[PDB]
């Protein structure tokens, strides 16, 4: 028995109600939404930077000289050499050519597999080039010492312990080694709970590292072109080798390293190959130092943990009570917190938590004393918040007593 | 290989069946070729390593490739696959 | 430095019923726009030394000029940059760049016909994911939301109050929380709390779906997810929503497939991002989820999710606030008694307590009233409320 | 006829002028250039025409 709505009733509606203001504010609004474009489209700019230097700093009308004069080169391997001497150079895809070098270099000077450059009308070789360094995998470097140190890592004497013995103690002493004839496993597999600590100690081995420390971004080694992560992977090795006792950490090894399956993966799996090889195989790896972790092991090719390309197996199981407590005391050396505090009765009371549920009941203690206008925060804020933090996430625990 | 990799076949435990049966597939038709002919044999073409990982399939070809004075070349099967279509 | 890039908001109007100070209100608000759009209008026109610089800086570089990567710095005038195609060129760096940006990996702008290098390319951002900044931000305030009180205090507490007032954290000595995850029933206020808090705040607010972090090439996943998480960073005080988190955070598990096997490393792109190393800066991270037992355990461990914020369904006192919040602007007639609805068994969700008004409103509009009346909004939420088939036991229970 | 002649001579002069490139914008840079992405090659910042 609905009825549809008609034009009349539409005009009624809305007009017999409230129409003294209801048009002004209406057109007001869509005025001022206009207003809005129009101020937007009219500086609708944001100039994007680009690198321009300041005014004094160039100041020069011989750039277009140089640029007149100079002319680009095409960077080209020279594959093989010819004997006047002919040589052939790969312009990397562009195609294969029979150069000859200009009168500017000599012969001696051009040697098998170096990469010089090449003029783009005739293709003559100009001048030589340093040995390709890749942007990516030399970016993959540290070079900054991240701040937290082994003092900062509790509850983890013997795997920490371990982890020196595997990557610091061999570098620093190798004499204790070389002695009684023990070769220091080069590669460690930190597996545990996940927030348990891996990356604090990887971070730890990075401050106190005095080598080459180089963190393998997971996401570069996958690239989108096929065989262009075997290539990264030993590119990577390559650069570690240049190197003397480097480090590599190959953080969340379960991106890449999952088990092989018949496509599938297919270009992760050929790029978890060439690691493979690299790691252990012909063409012994050298003082190349693997660290990985992963908080799930049971994903990893079984080639890739087998002892003899990560050497050392850490588990990192979640604190005991000690270390518990030292992490208790680790977390809130810097909080404002009372002196009466049992760190003891809060390490009881979080049964299966790691560190990081640790360090965020000490930030939620801190955030309760906050609330309320409490600049010290007493055991009773700590207690509140492991309650929250680890209880919130009665008549079961009736039957316990 | 030019820096010829030192592991003689002692280092190799627990595999004399194999051990024997790559130098005699690998290296005895190569160093003699002229005996296998007289009896008209035909040696096999290639051999192909498989086992559990870690079983030491590397080890014996290592092993090959210092006791053998032929020209080892070794590559990895990710080494066999390159963008540029027909790179590989 | 780069500074946050906050949203713009016009002010809020505060008599929202259309009286004459309502009006004022926009009058004035539409007085200043007019202001700045003749003073900017003459500024150029009452406009009438560095042209000279910038003529000859513009007749060097020509037109058009490309975009490549620099692969390296042989010279301090001289690079090697590997045009788009991948083909390197040797080209000569003119003067008038500034050599401390020129580092191996940035996006360098090149002479067309030369190749020599002329500038830099600062931004280069992913065309995806400049376009998940917010610029415009959502209307959807605090005073929007009926009840949700615990949970707004510890979502401001993460992501609010730490910028405005980080004199509490530093004296405590406590980093605040940088990672809240909202998760709970359908239609209780989730993405809700994270429009208020994009309206509301003052740094960069990024917005996520957790489906166009998923591309289709094999490395473009954990790429955009860097790039999405630099431009953050770039952008010092941020804040990422990524909303349907359970689209990508699924627990980790052996799959036989390259798209599970993808979308797996996409998500330990993220978990890597949020808290691996090197530390992830000042950007801090909002997920929603109706279903977060199905979440990877270390997406949502303590250190990356700091605060699991839970959203239940209304309960009596937070349904009558939502009534309240989304029946203000409707003209109620005198014997609309809300406890009646309000009432309800257990089940009732905000979707539900304003898809029910606007029920209300066209059930109104089918009488020909503009003034809703009870027996519209009892025929509107028992036409509304058809959402679960069953999900109840029978008669056993005592 | 002379109306049909010249639009015929027109149609052939324009047919004759080069085929333009079609490219995605990124973002407006300087008000004057704009950076674009060729289909097969990379990015290009190009200026803009006058209309
Ligand atoms: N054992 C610990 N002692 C002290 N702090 C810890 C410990 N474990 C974790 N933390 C704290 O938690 C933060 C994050 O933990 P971390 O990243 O090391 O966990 P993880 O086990 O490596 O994680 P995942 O397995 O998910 O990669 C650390 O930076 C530190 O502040
Ligand atoms: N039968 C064996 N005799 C001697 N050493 C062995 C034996 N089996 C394994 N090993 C030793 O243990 C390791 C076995 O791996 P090896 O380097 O031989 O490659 P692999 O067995 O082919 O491994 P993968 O399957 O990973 O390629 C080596 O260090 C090797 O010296
Ligand atoms: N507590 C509330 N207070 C006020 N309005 C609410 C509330 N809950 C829901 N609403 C209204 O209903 C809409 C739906 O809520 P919201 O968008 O937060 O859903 P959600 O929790 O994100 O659910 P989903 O899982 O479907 O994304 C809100 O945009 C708002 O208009
Ligand atoms: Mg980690
Ligand atoms: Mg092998
Ligand atoms: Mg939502």
């Amino acid at each position: 028995p609905i009825r549809a709505l008609d034009e009349g009733d539409i005009a009624l509606l809305k007009t017999y109600g409230q129409s003294t203001y209801s048009r002004q504010i209406k057109q007001v609004e869509d005025d001022i939404q206009q207003l809005l474009k129009k101020i937007n489209e009219l500086t609708g700019i944001k100039e994007s930077d680009t690198g321009l230097a300041p005014p004094a700093l160039w100041d020069l009308a011989a750039d277009k000289q140089t640029l007149q004069s100079e002319q680009p080169l095409q960077v080209a391997r020279c594959t093989k050499i010819i004997n006047d001497p002919k040589y052939i150079i790969n312009v990397k895809q562009f195609a294969k050519f029979v150069v000859d070098l200009s009168d500017q270099v000599a012969p001696t000077d051009i040697e098998e597999g170096m990469r010089v450059g090449v003029d783009r009308n005739k293709y003559q070789i100009h001048i030589p080039l340093p040995p390709k360094i890749d942007p990516t995998v030399t970016m993959m470097q540290v070079e900054e010492k991240p701040d937290v140190t082994y003092s900062d890592v509790g509850g983890c004497k013997e795997q920490i312990e371990k982890l020196r013995e595997v990557v610091e103690t061999p570098l620093l002493h190798p004499e204790r080694f070389v002695n009684l004839g023990i070769e220091p496993p080069k590669g460690v597999l930190l597996f545990g709970p996940p927030g348990t600590g891996k990356t604090l100690c990887a971070r730890a081995v990075a401050n106190r590292t005095d080598a080459c420390f180089i963190r393998v971004i997971g996401s570069e080694l996958v690239q989108k072109y096929v065989g262009e992560g075997a290539r990264m992977v030993r590119e990577l090795f390559e650069m570690a080798r240049t190197k003397k006792a480097c480090l590599i950490f190959f953080d969340e090894i379960d991106a890449i390293g999952g088990a092989r399956f018949d496509g599938g993966d297919n270009e992760v799996q050929r790029t978890m190959l060439e690691l493979i090889n690299q790691l252990d195989g012909f063409d012994p790896r050298g003082n190349i130092k693997v660290l990985m972790a992963t908080n799930r092991p049971d994903t990893l090719d079984p080639a890739l943990m087998r002892p003899g390309r990560l050497d050392r197996k850490i588990e990192f199981s979640l604190p005991d009570l000690e270390g518990r407590t030292h992490i208790f005391k680790i977390h809130a050396r810097s909080m404002s917190v009372e002196r009466d505090i049992r760190f003891e009765l809060l390490a009881r009371l979080c049964p299966n938590s790691t560190g990081a549920e640790i360090r965020s009941v000490c930030t939620e203690a801190g955030m309760f004393a906050i609330r309320a206008r409490r600049k010290i925060a007493t055991e009773k804020d700590f207690l509140e918040a492991v309650n929250k933090v680890i209880k919130s996430y009665t008549p079961r625990y009736m039957t316990y007593n | 290989v030019d820096e010829r990799p030192t592991e003689q076949y002692s280092d190799i435990g627990g595999l004399d069946k194999q051990i024997q049966e790559l130098v005699e597939a690998i290296v005895l038709p190569m160093n003699h070729k002229e005996k296998f002919e007289n009896l008209g044999i035909q040696p096999p073409k290639g051999v192909l390593m498989y086992g559990p990982p870690g079983t030491g399939k590397t080890l014996l070809a290592r092993a090959c490739a210092a006791q053998t004075k032929a020209t080892f070349l070794k590559l990895a099967g990710p080494q066999l696959v390159q963008m540029f279509i027909g790179d590989g | 430095t780069k500074g946050p890039d906050a949203a713009s908001k016009l002010p809020l109007v505060t008599p929202h019923t259309q009286c004459r100070l309502k009006l004022l209100k926009l009058e004035r608000i539409k007085d200043y726009l007019l202001m700045e759009e003749e003073f900017i209008r003459n500024q150029e026109q009452m406009k009438p030394k560095q042209e000279e610089e910038r003529s000859k800086v513009d007749d060097l570089r020509g037109t058009p000029m490309s975009v490549g990567t620099l692969e390296e710095i042989i010279d301090d005038n001289h690079a090697i940059v590997s045009t788009s195609v991948g083909s390197e060129h040797y080209v000569s760096i003119l003067s008038f760049v500034d050599k401390d940006l020129l580092e191996p990996g940035c996006s360098v702008l090149l002479n067309h016909k030369v190749h020599a290098v002329i500038g830099v390319l600062m931004d280069d951002t992913d065309p995806l994911v400049t376009v998940m900044k917010v610029e415009k931000a959502p209307q959807e305030t605090y005073a929007d939301i009926g009840g949700l009180d615990n949970q707004i205090q510890e979502i401001k507490e993460s992501v609010e109050l730490p910028l405005t007032h980080p004199e509490y954290y530093e004296e405590m000595g406590i980093k605040p929380p940088k990672g809240v995850i909202l998760y709970g029933p359908p239609g209780t206020g989730k993405t809700l709390l994270a429009k208020a808090v994009a309206n509301q705040t003052s740094a960069t607010f990024l917005r996520v779906v957790g489906s166009e972090l998923i591309q289709k090439y094999l490395g473009d996943g954990p790429k955009l997810v860097r790039e999405l998480f630099r431009v953050a960073e770039e952008h010092a005080p941020s804040i990422v929503f990524i909303d349907e988190i359970d689209a990508i955070g699924t627990k980790r598990y052996d799959s036989n497939s390259g798209g599970e096997r993808e979308i797996q490393r996409t998500m330990l792109e993220l978990l890597n991002q949020l808290d691996g190393f090197d530390s992830r800066g000042d950007v801090k991270v909002i997920m929603a989820t109706n279903r977060i037992e199905t979440l990877d355990p270390a997406l949502i461990r303590p250190g990356r999710i700091d605060r699991k914020i839970e959203f239940p369904l209304p309960d009596e006192k937070t349904k009558k606030r939502i009534f309240q919040i989304h029946t203000s602007r409707m003209t109620l007639a005198d014997d609309v008694t809300l406890d009646d609805l309000i009432m309800a068994k257990d089940d009732l969700s905000g979707a539900d307590i304003k898809a029910i008004c606007t029920e209300a409103g066209l059930m109104a509009l089918r009488e020909r009233r503009m003034k809703v009346t009870n027996e519209d909004f009892k025929k509107s939420k028992e036409n509304v409320l058809y959402k679960k088939q069953e999900g109840t036991p029978e008669g056993l229970y005592l | 006829l002379n109306a049909k002649v010249r639009l015929l001579r027109e149609e052939l002069q324009l047919l004759q002028e080069q085929g333009s490139y079609v490219g995605e914008v990124v973002r407006a840079m300087d008000k004057k250039k704009v950076l674009v992405k060729v289909h097969p090659e990379g990015k290009f910042v190009v200026d803009v025409d006058k209309n």
